[PDB]
């Protein structure tokens, strides 16, 4: 019994990375999650590396 | 009989919070079985209340 | 019967739950309490 389909993915997402044997970017765990802050989170995330 | 006819105001009344964002209702032990009727039909009344 | 009734009064236990349905039967006594200070401090 959950709410919606990403109640559901996010569940089993974090069930799978809490044992560690497979790993899962944190991107998806964003996407996948319920957050107000998904947009920031997300462009915090995809942004590419220094200029430097 | 009365005493035992009522439930047990003593473990009861705790709402837990998963990662989903939905309030699943904690019934712990026994007791709040009886009392899930009543719980339900106070949480259909505020759906129908949030959808009007 | 009027020692049972009150929230509080054995074995240690049975104190901690009657306490315990006290608090719970209390709830909308405090709940009361609570809406009076909001509007206080609405007002």
């Amino acid at each position: 019994d959950a709410p919606t389909i990403a109640a559901e993915e996010f569940e089993q997402l974090m069930k799978l990375a809490s044992t560690g044997i497979v790993p899962i970017p944190p991107d998806v765990l964003i996407e996948a999650s319920s957050l107000r802050n998904k947009p920031k989170l997300l462009e915090m995330l995809k942004q590419g590396p220094s200029q430097e | 009989e009365i005493d035992l006819l009522g439930p047990n105001a003593a473990l009861g009344g705790k709402a837990e919070g998963q990662m989903s964002g939905r309030a699943i209702l904690a019934q712990q032990q026994g007791g709040m079985t009886e009392a899930a009727t009543y719980l339900d039909r106070i949480r259909a009344l505020s759906i129908a209340v949030y959808r009007s």
